[PDB]
């Protein structure tokens, strides 16, 4: 046996109670670095690897610009929930 | 066996499921930017070789059938699934085009005891939604 929860992967965009960005323009900063990291790593790195690079190119390379003050100049962390029991990599 | 099994006949689904327009009700802006999305991740999840299938507007209750159809289809020759969700939300929430529904309420369907053919395969559910309203200023570095 083993937990019916297991196997399970939770990639959010953003941390629990947090709002989660996204430009009109260029789409979501978390969707943006996700296919831009696996588009690059997905052929070499693990993923739990991969996505802790798109939490640093999320949480660097973003940050709200807004004429609304309240929303403006705000930046935005990926929440990696994972319950996998072993390494995921897409090739073999 | 430290790595999950992936040279199956097949690398799996990739549902994505692409909220753009919400019901006027609702009160909530659409999702611009929201297409360039559903277009990147289906262009980088054909190159990692899963079969990628786009559903846009779909109401609270479209959202459940369809998890419940793909939870019961047969991923026996797959080495593992996918599921993109693309909208507005709250914690533990994900936004229909008409209301809320519960993000365990979508995984359950794939609990290992509820979908067999993926037992041991890794399901993966990647989020892009709204989980509170809290703000984060950041810090300086
Ligand atoms: C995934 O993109 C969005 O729809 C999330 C949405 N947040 C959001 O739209 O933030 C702005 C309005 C783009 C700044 C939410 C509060 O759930």
């Amino acid at each position: 046996k083993i937990p019916v929860e297991a196997d399970f992967l939770y990639a959010y965009s953003t941390a629990p109670g947090y709002y989660s960005w996204r430009n009109s323009k260029d789409g979501s900063w978390f969707i943006q670095s996700l296919c831009a990291m696996l588009k690059q790593y997905a052929d070499k790195l693990e993923f739990m690897h991969i996505l802790t690079r798109v939490n640093r190119k999320v949480a660097t390379e973003f940050e709200s610009f807004s004429f609304d003050a309240t929303f403006h100049a705000k930046k935005q962390i990926p929440c990696i929930v994972s319950m996998l029991t072993k390494e995921l990599y897409f090739y073999h | 066996d430290n790595s999950y099994k992936m040279d199956y006949p097949e690398m799996g689904l990739c549902i994505i499921i692409n909220n753009k327009n919400f019901h006027k009700s609702t009160g909530m802006t659409s999702r611009s930017g929201t297409d360039v999305d559903a277009a990147n991740l289906r262009e980088t999840f054909r190159n990692l070789k899963y079969e990628v299938r786009n559903k846009n507007d779909l109401t609270r209750e479209e959202i459940v059938e369809l998890m419940r159809d793909v939870s019961k289809e047969d991923h026996s020759k797959r080495s593992s699934f996918v599921c993109v969700l693309l909208s507005h939300g709250e914690e533990g929430i994900i936004f229909g085009t008409n209301g809320p529904v519960d993000l365990k309420k979508i995984t359950n369907f794939f609990r290992g005891d509820r979908c067999r053919s993926l037992t041991g395969k890794p399901k993966l559910f990647i989020i892009q939604a709204c989980r509170g309203t809290e703000l984060d200023c950041g810090i300086e570095t």
